[PDB]
């Protein structure tokens, strides 16, 4: 039971601490977006119609 | 007897010849990949990896740009004395009633 | 050992990932069947900008 | 859906031309990698669903099923490794391209876009999920149980098929969109009467609906674990998911002939979650319980309401992955005692503690423990129905009640007390077993986080 | 392995349909369906009467 | 309100602290016992300072900090009201559960399983403080069900026992038919006020609510072992004696009369219901106490008196005096 | 119903009307599945007869493949040309008897009337 | 192993019956 | 700033001022000073310091904006192609008004709390507007089912037109 709860642990924390530290600087240092009014005559893309850096990578890459 | 049949076989345990077994096959090399291809692929990759995809979605189903066009709306027509919002769905200026 | 017993028993870990590859294109091909309201909706449709030739793939 | 439909079936070459030992590891891990893409399709808006081409479209309601439905075959391979061990090598690799096969014929069907194209592959489900409890369950009951399961589905979806064939040759199509924008009262006569049970019926049968539910405690308990977890889990709710489309061509209609359906079902809930009461087979008790959970699945479905709509959807997805670990904590007991029967190995807490929390949790899951999903499910349903007929809460009472009784039952029965003296075989759990309840209840319990992604179209 | 027998799978070849069975099976089977039908019929037929007459209270009901 | 918010939340977040170091194992075992006391003793303080705010200027406020969900027309989000009775007793329950705690460390000191007492003493707490500070249904019915399962576990601890078993069921039994008037109310207010928040039900104040507090009497019936639905209590005994101080005395058996006490808005406007709590509580508190006049267990004898107690609690929300019976459960 | 066709050249297998319709592609993903039936057909038949599925014989499952694919494109050539047919009779008779399908006039949903009935 | 023989079986209607099931059940005839 | 006040109105806030009638320290004022110190000013540190970054690399994000299109009334029956673009307007309209009835419903339940003892009097205008918009939803999007659509809010609204213009009739019959 030990050593399974051990193993539950550590795969979580493998890609859980780096998720964690990566959503922390990229909250700081990217930071989220300014909502703003569109420019004459400019043509957001579909992706640009979202606040947060990672929503915005997920409909640009995927989407 | 009936017939020439095997004797049931009694079961084996896995943690007899393999106290370290993970219980996935009896050999160990075997035993462990599997326990290891579960684990990442399960917990570091689905679990952790598809609760922040779901997490970060782009506006599932627009509910945050219904509440900001709502917010607009609310401060236009309170701006002009116009209703919040009218009990007529479609402008009955365009509907021709049966009689 | 050196490209042989780990290319033999390892080349199948290619066939997922290759098959969603595959099945990723054809959706790519399938949408260029059904441009025929592209850039032409009530809804959607403008002036395309200088260098953009299809408002879509 | 040719992204998902196509790596699916490359897992049949992959178990075939995989090492003898490396078939479990190979199509386990692979199986995994397609669940993960599957998140893909949240990609949901919330005017227009996902239309991917003539054939296939993905939207709020079918979305959560698939990514059930794929990240379950992972958790068949799992459950299935132990008791296939001593298995010939080609019946082992058959085993996997069945439930290959039933997930191919999943995805296709709850994204197919025609509904003739669904009830072929609605229909096709039948012979993988036949042959899985015909070939590869334990006892000789598994035989007159796949013909129950195989002639209760076909008594009911057959006159499905003259129904949906005769509304294409009077609407001109089947497409689900164009239904969407087509579709036309139904005119209160003794044909339409008919039409409505004709495209009611197959899917009833399938929930099931109380009293055409005798194929179920025979199917669920008789499978081997794999077919057990996707018999309660996925294909409980080709149903739900049938009746949640074909309401849409049979308004007004619904108003009057639901009645006999709901009847049956509020009353059919308080007859299983008692049956459960006084069950001698553990395996057995589980398969009621999802008699008693679908049947507020038919009521929600039958009045429909936005709110009884979204509470099916999270229903149908909360059952599935409680449903499916009970069965698995079953099995982890046959699989040392080889029995059944509930009252054989008592106080299994004082020698498995780690897997008695599972028990726990997987209880507290099925009696609808707050903020579980099951408890969002089974709220919506109960708050939709009482606005329908305020009497109604009695019934939904009463259930609630007679479900912690049968539900802690199964866990001071089995868990607590003292152990039996001549069961010496009881090894400790091994990590296979604890990861396949920890890929059970943790996305169960993290989907509280975020319940809004099963919630359904009406959300 | 007598007792679990004897509960599920020995019932049905001892069954013989009498007058005992047949109508025990018919007012505890058939009754309680029968009953709440009209305890639920007769509730929405009053229901619907009044919301047609406009005066069953609905007016902060947006919730369905 | 910078101070009297971030404060009113630390004493919940301090709470569930050694829950989550015990899982992720950053601690270290053997003091797991000191160290759920001492995060009580810290929890106690800090909980004083918004009380004194409030005592000082009469300051109360409501914190929705998180949106969970939005269903049309009702929108949840995690909401805590700061008001009269949530600064009176958090600080109480924290300064017993103090005492229970430090008299459990050498009441169970020979168990071996001191350390899951501990997490199940704690874990209830945390339930006990979710129902209290709830300002909507839904979140009062997390800790309403979450106090009612903690009761189950702890009731059953010597689990070998089938006597505790039994009574662990017996409670469940009692309370899942109180469950029912309180799934009755919110759907009662649901279709009829669209809202689960206090703050629109009390806005509103529906003039014919006779059905939704009949259902919260009937919860408030199981949850707080009135007539009818008593017996449950009396056979909570079978736990360890820190549970049925902690528990089934002085916090958990007050959370149906604390459920009428949140909704005196309704009932001070509702005579047909006063009458039926002063004459449920009435009986609750006779007959109970007539029980305890021959009962030889100790434990039995103090298990009727809080019944008596809560009878007399009811009888007070009979008369229309929701803080006086507010006040006697603090005292 | 077509039997009687009035250009129906009777008993061949392709008319010659035929070759002025586009003929299959050769990526036709119908006239891939065909081959895909043979390649299955060569290996049931190494499995029938005790020889390795996969490798034994690929003489054999070529000649498989060929044969499926090469009789169905021409399985294919007919099966568009009888649909070609179908539509070509279908809208010379409905140009020849405009009286049996009139345009019906086509309102709209602010004028027509579809009675509501309330889901409560 | 456990057969049909010993498993329960129809209503027993003469005493030859009666007596093989009393001593299916392990109990004593006159106690069936 | 963060928030427009129009569409979440704040009355203005009337705090009164300290008036000590006793000798004994104000326990509140010196933990206000120590929450201040401890509490309040490494926070804002760690805030400032982050706010730089953002000023650092600014980017913007837009609001989408849908132009008006034909309504169900203006298309042709069985027009799949005109109908398609009517209903999912009148699905984002649906939406819309949902958030609207949550706008005005958080009105209600502030003012409520706000005015403490007294809402009873002092929310009688918050009330009004919810018993308006309220009305108002319901008209248009009440009894539609599970399956609802432009085409059905259609119907409803005739409907209802019908009763209201039979009931002109009976009104000026005198
Ligand atoms: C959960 C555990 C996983 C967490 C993952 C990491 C997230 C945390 C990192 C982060 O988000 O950035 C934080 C933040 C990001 O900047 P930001 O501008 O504030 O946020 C950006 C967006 O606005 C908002 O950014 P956001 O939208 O990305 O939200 C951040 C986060 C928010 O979620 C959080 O983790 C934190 C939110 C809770 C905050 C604590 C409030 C708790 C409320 C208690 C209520 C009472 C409960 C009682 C019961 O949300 C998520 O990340 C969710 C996705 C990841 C989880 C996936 C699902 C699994 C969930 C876990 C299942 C178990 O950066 C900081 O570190 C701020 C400083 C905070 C420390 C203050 C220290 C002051 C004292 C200084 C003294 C020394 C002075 C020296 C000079
Ligand atoms: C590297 C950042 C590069 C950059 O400055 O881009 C800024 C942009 C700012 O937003 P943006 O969308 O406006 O970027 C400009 C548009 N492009 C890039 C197309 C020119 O954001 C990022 O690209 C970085 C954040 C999103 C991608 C990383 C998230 C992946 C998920 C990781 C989970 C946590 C583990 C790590
Ligand atoms: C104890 C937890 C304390 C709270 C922690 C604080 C963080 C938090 O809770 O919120 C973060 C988030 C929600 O927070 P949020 O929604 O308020 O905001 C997140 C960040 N922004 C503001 C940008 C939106 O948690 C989640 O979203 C978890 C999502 C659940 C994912 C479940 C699926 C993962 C597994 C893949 C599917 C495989 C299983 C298939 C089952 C069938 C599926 C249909
Ligand atoms: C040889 C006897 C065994 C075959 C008969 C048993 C099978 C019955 C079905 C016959 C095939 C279907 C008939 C249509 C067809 O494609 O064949 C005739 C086809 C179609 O020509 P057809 O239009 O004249 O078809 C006549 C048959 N019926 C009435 C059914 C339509 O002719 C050929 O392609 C062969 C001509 C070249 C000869 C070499
Ligand atoms: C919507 C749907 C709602 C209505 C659903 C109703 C339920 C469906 C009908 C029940 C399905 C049949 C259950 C299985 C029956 C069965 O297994 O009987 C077994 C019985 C035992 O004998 P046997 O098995 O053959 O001997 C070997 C023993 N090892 O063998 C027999 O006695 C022979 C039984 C043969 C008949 C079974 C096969 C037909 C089942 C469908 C009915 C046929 C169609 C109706 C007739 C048309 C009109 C003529
Ligand atoms: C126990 C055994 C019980 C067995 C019950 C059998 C019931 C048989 C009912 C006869 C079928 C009724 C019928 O003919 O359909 C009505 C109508 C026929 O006339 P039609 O020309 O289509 O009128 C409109 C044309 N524009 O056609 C229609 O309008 C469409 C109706 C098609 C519906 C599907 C086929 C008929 C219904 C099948 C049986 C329905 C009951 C399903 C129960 C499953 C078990
Ligand atoms: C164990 C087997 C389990 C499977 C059972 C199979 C499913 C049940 C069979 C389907 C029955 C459907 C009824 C078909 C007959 C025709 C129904 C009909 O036309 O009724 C119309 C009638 C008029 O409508 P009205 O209620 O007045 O209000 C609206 C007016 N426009 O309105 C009505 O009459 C109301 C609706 C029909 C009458 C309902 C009476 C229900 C009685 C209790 C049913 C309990 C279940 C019985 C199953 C026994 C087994
Ligand atoms: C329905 C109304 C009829 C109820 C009375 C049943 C008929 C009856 O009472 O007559 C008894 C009849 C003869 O029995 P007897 O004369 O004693 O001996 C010969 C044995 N065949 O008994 C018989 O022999 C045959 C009786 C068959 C009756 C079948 C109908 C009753 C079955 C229960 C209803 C079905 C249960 C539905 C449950 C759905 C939801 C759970
Ligand atoms: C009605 C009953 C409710 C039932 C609830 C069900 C059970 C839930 C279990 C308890 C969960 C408690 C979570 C409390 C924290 C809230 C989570 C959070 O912070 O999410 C980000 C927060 C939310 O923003 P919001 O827009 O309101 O969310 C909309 C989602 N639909 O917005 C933010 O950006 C804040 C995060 C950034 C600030 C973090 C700074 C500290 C980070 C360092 C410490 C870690
Ligand atoms: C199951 C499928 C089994 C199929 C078995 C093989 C049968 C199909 C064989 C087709 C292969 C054709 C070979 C090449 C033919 C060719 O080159 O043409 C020459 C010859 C005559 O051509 P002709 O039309 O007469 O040209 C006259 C021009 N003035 O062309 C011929 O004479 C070819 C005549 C072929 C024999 C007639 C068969 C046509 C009907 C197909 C039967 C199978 C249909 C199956 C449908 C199932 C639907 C799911
Ligand atoms: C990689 C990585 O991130 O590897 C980390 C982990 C292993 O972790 P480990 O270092 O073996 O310790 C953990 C194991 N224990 C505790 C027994 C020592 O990968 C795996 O096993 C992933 C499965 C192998 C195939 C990965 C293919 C990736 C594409
Ligand atoms: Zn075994």
């Amino acid at each position: 039971d030990k050593r399974f709860l051990k193993l539950l642990r550590f795969y979580i924390l493998l890609t859980g601490i780096p998720v964690a530290i990566g959503i922390t600087l990229i909250n700081v240092f990217i930071g989220e977006a300014e909502l703003a009014e569109i420019p004459e005559g400019y043509v957001p893309e579909h992706w640009e119609y979202f606040k947060h850096p990672i929503s915005r990578w997920i409909a640009r890459t995927f989407f | 007897l009936r017939w020439q049949e095997d004797p049931e076989p009694e079961d084996e345990n896995l943690y007899e010849k393999n106290p370290d077994s993970h219980g996935y096959d009896k050999d160990p090399a075997v035993d462990i990949w599997n326990m290891r291809v579960v684990f990442f692929f399960g917990f570091s990759i689905v679990l952790v990896l598809g609760s922040t995809f779901v997490a970060y979605l782009p506006d599932y189903r627009m509910q945050e740009w219904a509440r900001r066009e709502a917010e607009r709306l609310v401060k236009y027509r309170e701006a002009h004395g116009l209703p919040i919002m009218e009990s007529n769905c479609f402008d009955p200026s365009k509907i021709q009633l049966p009689e | 050992m050196n490209l042989l017993q780990v290319v033999r028993d390892h080349w199948v870990h290619v066939l997922v990932p290759m098959g969603f590859v595959f099945g990723y294109y054809l959706d790519r091909k399938n949408d260029e069947k059904l441009t025929a309201f592209r850039n032409k909706s009530l809804l959607y449709k403008r002036e395309l900008k200088p260098n953009e030739e299809v408002t879509w793939k | 859906m040719l992204k998902y439909i196509i790596p699916t079936i490359m897992l049949m070459p992959l178990t075939w031309l995989s090492k003898n030992n490396m078939i479990w590891v190979n199509s386990t891990a692979h199986s995994l990698l397609i669940s993960f893409t599957s998140l893909l399709l949240m990609n949901q808006f919330g005017d227009n669903s996902l239309n991917f081409s003539l054939l296939f479209f993905s939207d709020s309601l079918s979305t959560p099923l698939l990514i059930l439905t794929m990240w379950l075959l992972p958790l068949m391979l799992m459950a299935s490794q132990h008791h296939l061990s001593k298995e010939n090598l080609t019946r082992k690799k058959l085993f996997i391209t069945m439930l290959i096969s039933l997930q191919l014929f999943l995805i296709m069907t709850f994204t197919a876009m025609e509904l003739i194209l669904f009830y072929i592959l609605f229909e096709a489900t039948l012979v993988p999920t036949l042959i899985i409890i015909t070939r590869w369950g334990n006892q000789t009951e598994r035989l007159n149980a796949g013909l129950y399961f195989l002639f209760y589905t076909l008594a009911g979806s057959l006159p499905l098929l003259v129904a949906l064939i005769y509304i294409q040759n009077t609407v001109g199509s089947l497409n689900f969109l164009m239904l969407q924008y087509w579709v036309q009262p139904v005119h209160n006569s003794w044909s339409n009467v008919f039409m409505w049970l004709a495209c009611m019926m197959a899917f009833m049968v399938k929930m099931p609906l109380y009293g055409l539910h005798l194929w179920l405690p025979k199917a669920h308990v008789e499978a081997p674990i794999a077919g057990s977890m996707v018999l309660a889990a996925v294909l409980l709710k080709l149903g739900g998911y049938g009746m949640l489309r074909i309401t849409l061509i049979l308004n007004p209609m619904t108003d009057f002939m639901a009645y006999p359906f709901i009847m049956l079902s509020l009353w059919g809930m308080i007859m299983t979650s008692s049956i459960c009461l006084r069950q001698t087979d553990l395996k057995s008790l589980i398969a009621y319980s999802s008699v008693s959970h679908m049947a507020l699945v038919i009521v929600a479905i039958l009045i429909q309401t936005p709110w009884s709509y979204m509470g099916a959807t999270a229903l149908m997805i909360a059952h599935g992955l409680t449903s499916s670990m009970l069965f698995c904590l079953a099995n982890s007991n046959y699989e040392r005692i080889h029995s059944r029967t509930m009252i054989l190995a008592r106080g299994l807490q004082t020698l498995l503690p780690l897997m008695a929390t599972w028990w726990l949790l997987a209880s507290l899951t099925n009696l609808a423990l707050p903020p579980t999903i099951n408890l969002i499910g089974e709220l919506f349903v109960v708050m939709s129905t009482f606005s329908w007929s305020n009497i109604t809460i009695i019934l939904m009472g009463v259930n609630m009640v007679i479900t912690a009784l049968y539900s802690l039952y199964m866990l001071i029965m089995t868990q607590r007390g003292k152990y039996t003296y001549h069961i010496n075989n009881i090894s400790p759990s091994f990590t296979r077993e604890n990861a396949l309840m920890s890929l059970h209840i943790l996305p169960l319990l993290l989907l509280t986080l975020n319940p809004k992604i099963i919630l359904g179209p009406l959300y | 392995v007598r007792w679990t027998y004897a509960r599920s799978a020995n019932i049905y070849p001892n069954f013989r349909p009498n007058t005992k069975t047949s109508l025990l099976g018919a007012l505890f089977g058939i009754g309680p369906l029968v009953f709440w039908y009209y305890v639920f019929k007769t509730d929405r037929d009053r229901k619907e009467k009044l919301i047609q007459e406009g005066k069953l209270d609905r007016t902060f009901n947006i919730s369905y | 309100m910078n101070m009297f918010s971030s404060l009113s939340l630390v004493t919940l977040l301090l709470l569930t602290m050694p829950i989550m170091m015990m899982s992720f194992n950053t601690y270290k075992p053997s003091n797991y016992p000191l160290y759920v006391k001492t995060a009580i003793s810290y929890a106690f303080i800090t909980s004083m300072i918004p009380t004194m705010m409030f005592i000082h200027s009469g300051q109360e406020l409501i914190i929705s900090n998180w949106h969970w969900l939005t269903i049309q027309t009702l929108k949840l989000s995690l909401s805590f009201k700061m008001d009269y009775f949530s600064m009176m007793f958090i600080p109480v329950a924290l300064f017993v559960t103090w005492s229970i705690m430090e008299f459990s460390m050498w009441y169970m000191y020979s168990d071996p399983n001191i350390n899951k007492f501990f997490k199940y003493l704690l874990l209830f707490l945390i339930t006990m403080l979710i129902l209290v500070t709830a300002n909507n249904l839904f979140q009062l019915f997390i800790g309403w069900e979450g106090v009612g399962i903690m009761s189950f576990l702890l009731i059953g601890w010597w689990y070998g026992r089938a006597d505790a078993n039994t009574a662990a069921l017996q409670a469940i039994l009692y309370n899942r038919i109180g469950d029912i008037g309180f799934i009755l109310a919110m759907a009662w207010f649901l279709t009829n006020l669209n809202t689960w928040d206090l703050q629109q039900i009390f806005m509103l104040n529906p003039s014919d609510s006779n059905m939704p507090l009949i259902g919260l009497a009937l919860a408030a019936t199981g949850k707080s072992a009135q007539f009818g639905l008593h017996p449950w209590l009396p056979s909570a005994m079978e736990g360890p004696t820190p549970v049925s101080a902690l528990l089934h005395s002085s916090t958990m058996v007050v959370a149906g009369i604390f459920l009428l006490i949140r909704f005196y808005p309704l009932t001070e406007n509702n005579k047909y219901i006063q009458s039926i709590t002063l004459c449920l509580g009435a009986i609750t508190t006779l007959f109970t106490a007539m029980c305890a006049l021959t009962q030889n267990d100790i434990k039995k004898i103090i298990a009727f008196s809080t019944s008596s107690q809560l009878g007399l609690m009811m009888v007070t929300i009979g008369i229309n005096q929701p803080y006086l019976a507010f006040l006697h459960i603090c005292t | 119903m077509m039997t009687g066709r009035q250009g129906r050249a009777t008993f061949q297998f392709l008319p010659d009307e035929a070759r002025s319709l586009p003929p299959p592609k050769l990526t036709d993903p119908r006239l891939a599945f065909v081959g895909f039936l043979g390649y299955c057909s060569g290996l049931i038949d190494n499995a029938i007869r005790r020889r390795p599925v996969l490798l034994a014989g690929l003489h054999r499952q070529l000649l498989y493949i060929t044969s499926f694919v090469f009789v169905g494109y021409y399985l294919l050539k007919r099966q568009d040309y009888m649909y070609a047919v179908r539509d070509h009779d279908m809208f010379s008779y409905i140009k020849s008897h405009p009286e049996d399908f009139p345009e019906k006039d086509k309102k709209t949903y602010g004028e027509v009337f579809e009675e509501f009935h309330p889901v409560r | 192993h456990i057969t049909k023989d010993m498993l329960p079986g129809p209503y027993p209607k003469t005493p030859e019956e009666r007596a093989a099931a009393a001593k299916k059940y392990n109990m004593r005839v006159e106690d069936y | 700033d963060s928030w427009d006040k129009d569409v979440y109105p704040e009355p203005p806030r009337r705090t009164p001022a300290p008036s000590p009638q006793t000798s004994l320290p104000n326990p509140i004022t010196y933990l206000t000073k120590a929450f201040d110190l401890l509490v309040d000013r490494p926070v804002t540190l760690v805030r400032e310091f982050i706010e730089r970054q953002h000023a650092k690399n600014k980017y913007y994000y837009y609001h989408r904006e849908f132009r008006r299109v034909p309504d169900i009334t203006e298309c042709q029956e069985k027009d799949v192609l005109c109908m398609f673009e009517a209903e999912m307007q009148w699905r984002r309209d649906y939406k819309v008004d949902q958030e609207i009835v949550n706008i005005i419903q958080e009105r209600l339940k502030a003012c409520q709390q706000r005015e403490g003892e007294s809402h009873r009097q002092n929310c009688a205008k918050e009330l009004e507007q919810f018993t308006q918009v309220v009305k108002a939803y319901q008209d248009r999007y009440h009894d539609l089912g599970a399956h609802y659509s432009a085409r059905k809010c259609l119907a409803k609204q005739k409907q209802r037109m019908l009763a209201e213009r039979k009931a002109a009739k009976e009104a000026a019959a005198a």
